[PDB]
């Protein structure tokens, strides 16, 4: 086991084959697909290759009672091997369409296979945000009292892509589009800043109802947590001090260098114009000599 | 009314235009927007010899113009042109105001009188007296931080210490000199912070610059097709 993960790139195929798995089990809510996932880890980089699907049946009168194909895995984990042997049981997708508290039952079947914790991969199937709906946890272990002594626990781990040239080129070609979470052109930054700030509303209103349903729908305090939100509120910025002033000192320097820059863009434009009434005053040239051959071939036309 | 278009008016037409609406707002006491035409009106008019009439009449009130707004027009402008000895009489305006001397000023408008009356620009003038007067205490207040206000009725000459109070005072009102007068310690301080790199002012500026610049960006696009699509419509190869 290693806890050493800090980002979890996740290929192309292996969310797109989670995601097709989903109804090619024929499964609905409630019922789950869950996968075998096989990748690369024991390093920072988490990068994850391929997956397969696995049977799993969930009931939920018990979470105690619960369905898994054993000697499936076992079998499929020495087949993937010969053909690739960086193919290792990096952990197991589950099918959403949400977080539980039950997860946690079956990640103890998931860390005796394995040598790094087990990646949970809470494949949303509905697909819900402008960013991915895949999110990424990978179990921690670490003393700790918040009502416990020893908590296991998921902390989230960023979920982002990385693709082979083959891979990219293949995405590439099913999709019309020429991107929108690049951050390239200026029209892509602009498009970025908007959406950025739709995210940020979003995200505040589930704080907001959350405090909510503490004080009024009564969950309990928790400390914890709610020191954490405190901080937010700590290192804030405050303005009508002399902070705010360099900001203003800041805004001119930018703004100036923009006009003089666009001044040079102006000469470029300009310059260009005078080009194109060269091309225009030889084209009279060339359509004069044109215009004398024109006479001569008319002359033809009335003896013929 | 507004009807006054730009579709393909001729451009002897809208550079008349310009020169009538710099003479339309200065008689009603408003010269900020004088000023952008009366720049206009010269660089619509081409400069020949048989339109130096013209641009003689523009010069002239631009000395008017810009000098009641409070911006003191090149010296160089009207020193390096052939029309020097038309605008002669107003060179002499220019000066006057620059320095600051009131008797400067009135001298001038007296032998000259006759010519000032024929391009209408006379009228003017008795306006522009007022701002020959600011000129002189204003020049004082940049020199002299702490001076008292028996001194700078010294220096002017002017009547008594009432009337030395209110110029200053109506000054500071537009803001122009930008002091405090001070009765009860007996001098005049100044109150110049005089910085505007840490004022959100060059914010300002900046954007009439950039505007002007992509606004000729779009005007060589436009433009350039024309001739193209010309050239391209008769036979050639």
């Amino acid at each position: 086991m290693s806890l050493q993960h800090e980002k979890v790139t996740i290929a192309p195929l292996v969310l797109l084959s989670a995601l097709d798995h989903y109804e090619r089990t024929q499964t609905k809510e409630n019922k789950r697909c869950v996968g075998v996932i096989l990748g690369d880890a024991n390093s920072s980089t988490i990068r994850v290759t391929n997956s397969f699907a696995l049977p799993f049946e969930e009931d939920e009168k018990n979470s105690d009672v619960w369905f898994l194909d054993h000697n499936y895995i076992e079998n499929m984990n020495e087949m993937c091997k010969k053909i690739n042997a960086k193919e290792k049981l990096i952990g197991w997708y589950h099918s959403g369409p949400k977080l539980r508290a039950s997860d946690l039952k079956i990640n103890e079947l998931f860390k005796k296979y394995t040598q790094n914790n087990p990646l949970l991969l809470i494949v949303d199937v509905k697909q819900q945000g402008v960013g991915l709906p895949t999110d990424a946890y990978v179990a921690i272990e670490q003393v700790k009292d918040d009502g416990t002594s020893t908590e296991k626990t998921f902390l989230h781990l960023p979920c982002t892509i990385e693709a082979e040239e083959a891979e990219e080129i293949g995405v590439e070609h099913l999709l019309r589009d020429v991107r929108d979470q690049a951050a390239g052109g200026l029209s892509i930054r602009l498009t970025n800043q908007l959406k950025s700030l739709k995210g940020l509303q979003s995200k505040l209103k589930d704080v907001v109802e959350y405090l909510d349903k503490v004080i009024n729908k009564e969950l309990p305090i928790n400390h914890t947590i709610l020191g954490k939100l405190q901080d937010v509120f700590n290192l804030l910025p405050n303005l009508g001090t002399p902070d705010d002033d360099e900001i203003d000192v800041e805004n001119h320097d930018r703004i100036n260098i923009s006009n003089n820059l666009q001044k040079a863009l102006t000469v470029k434009t300009n310059d260009e114009l005078m080009v194109i009434y060269i091309s225009n005053l030889v084209r009279s040239i060339i359509a004069f000599d044109d215009l004398i051959e024109n006479k001569i071939q008319n002359k033809k036309i009335q003896e013929q | 009314k507004l009807e006054y278009p730009h579709t393909d008016v001729s451009s002897s037409l809208e550079a008349r235009y310009f020169f009538y609406l710099s003479k339309i707002n200065a008689i009603q006491l408003d010269y900020s927007t004088a000023n952008e035409y009366i720049i206009a009106a010269i660089r619509k008019a081409p400069h020949n010899s048989k339109s130096l009439g013209f641009l003689q009449q523009s010069n002239k009130l631009h000395c008017c113009i810009q000098l009641l707004m409070g911006d003191i027009p090149e010296l160089s402008f009207f020193h390096q042109s052939n029309m020097q000895k038309s605008l002669l009489p107003y060179y002499h305006l220019t000066k006057a105001v620059k320095l600051g001397d009131l008797k400067k000023f009135t001298s001038t408008i007296t032998k000259y009188k006759q010519l000032l009356l024929k391009d209408d620009t006379y009228q003017l003038c008795v306006r522009l007296r007022s701002n020959v007067i600011k000129t002189g205490i204003r020049i004082i207040s940049l020199t002299y931080k702490k001076i008292s206000l028996r001194d700078i009725c010294l220096k002017l000459n002017l009547d008594s210490e009432q009337t030395v109070e209110y110029m200053v005072s109506r000054a500071i009102r537009d803001g122009v000199i930008e002091a405090k007068i001070n009765h009860e310690d007996g001098f005049i301080e100044t109150t110049e912070l005089l910085n505007i790199y840490d004022s959100e002012d060059p914010q300002q500026v900046f954007d009439e610059r950039i505007k002007f610049a992509n606004q000729l960006h779009d005007e060589y696009l436009v433009s350039m097709r024309y001739p193209e699509d010309k050239k391209t419509q008769q036979n050639e190869k």
